[PDB]
């Protein structure tokens, strides 16, 4: 999946998982981004215990409505170095974990 | 395959009073040898008392109702660590076996992993299913309570020649073994959430892996040999 941003503003992140089979659970939300080599996470949302979000992105991420028939943040004030690709994590049982990917262009 | 209850009533979290991953270099660290294995598909067994217990039993000998605790494990390359896991305890039970706390965090995992390697019952040691022939390396276990810190490496060799034809290989690809760290890294903080990812408690992670082992054909085995101070073959 492919997404555009401008700088100084803001996107949506969308997380898109497909169809969740019966009978699994979705435990988890995990967005994170590739960068220098490996991920790092941006934020984390579980029903669990709530949501977490990280440094460097305490203060441009926030969930939208937490959810994994979401899984959607925003992203404010958009920078050069956001371009890459965005992985969307989901801990599911029994399957495991199973994610999806999207590029952002900011231009 | 149910998802299995918790073992024993705890309060469950994402932290405790750990914010950063605690050092992995915090003294020298006995030698273990996980046991060869008998076929590239079957699984390796990172197991070794770290005599944890003695702990316990001074917590009782001064009469403190409740030690605290976490335990972590990394990959050692060259001057620098992988992270791989790690969780914290507090108000464990001294007179309980090991890990019987409650206040608990999630285990704090590096996915790629995850997919294939689990704890085993006691919380102390760990098994890796299946693996590629890219998780030869030396493998760092830390357990500390109260403060004070046991490490053990685990050195981990398996066949040359036949890999498993049903391994984990392809995050491996793209993410490796995640960010390399020195002490010093260590020291100024690195944060346990921006590189570990919260995942199952052993019971259900052990389902998991379990229900994709058994989709390749395999069964977890029953018990598992431990790890030797010496080298095999």
């Amino acid at each position: 999946d492919s997404m555009y941003g401008f700088i100084g503003t803001d996107v949506v992140l969308h997380c898109s998982f497909a169809n969740p089979l019966p009978g699994v659970k979705i435990t988890q939300v995990t967005w994170q981004k590739a960068t220098n080599g490996s991920k790092q996470n941006v934020a984390i949302y579980n029903p669990a215990m709530g949501v977490s979000v990280l440094a460097p992105y305490r203060e441009r991420v926030e969930f939208l409505r937490p959810s994994f028939t979401d899984g959607t943040i925003r992203l404010s004030r958009l920078e050069l170095e956001d371009e890459g690709v965005y992985i969307c994590e989901f801990a599911t049982f029994p399957a495991g974990n199973r994610e999806s990917q999207l590029n952002l262009t900011v231009m | 395959p149910t998802f299995p209850p918790p073992a024993y009533p705890y309060t469950e979290s994402w932290q405790l009073t750990l914010t950063t991953v605690p050092s992995p270099f915090v003294g020298p660290a006995d030698v273990y040898h996980t046991r060869p294995l008998e076929d590239p598909c079957g699984v390796v067994a990172l197991i070794s008392d770290p005599q944890v217990d003695r702990l316990l039993n001074e917590a009782v000998a001064h009469r403190r109702p409740t030690y605290r605790a976490h335990v972590a494990w990394y990959r050692i390359a060259d001057g620098c660590a992988h992270l791989l896991y790690f969780i914290e305890y507090a108000d464990c039970d001294p007179r309980q076996v090991f890990g019987r706390c409650r206040r608990r965090t999630t285990p704090m995992w590096w996915t790629p992993s995850a997919d294939y390697m689990f704890p085993t019952e006691d919380e102390l040691g760990l098994l890796m299913v299946a693996p590629g022939r890219f998780n030869e390396g030396q493998y760092r276990r830390l357990v500390s309570v109260d403060g004070v810190n046991i490490l053990t490496d685990f050195m981990v060799a398996l066949p040359e020649g036949q890999e498993c034809p049903f391994a984990r290989v392809d995050q491996h690809r793209t993410y490796k073994f995640g960010a390399c760290w020195s002490d010093d890294s260590f020291k100024r903080g690195v944060d346990v959430m921006r590189f570990l990812t919260p995942f199952y408690q052993q019971p259900p992670h052990r389902e998991v892996v379990n229900y994709w082992y058994r989709k390749n054909g395999r069964t977890l085995p029953r018990a598992y040999a431990a790890a030797t101070p010496y080298a095999i073959d």
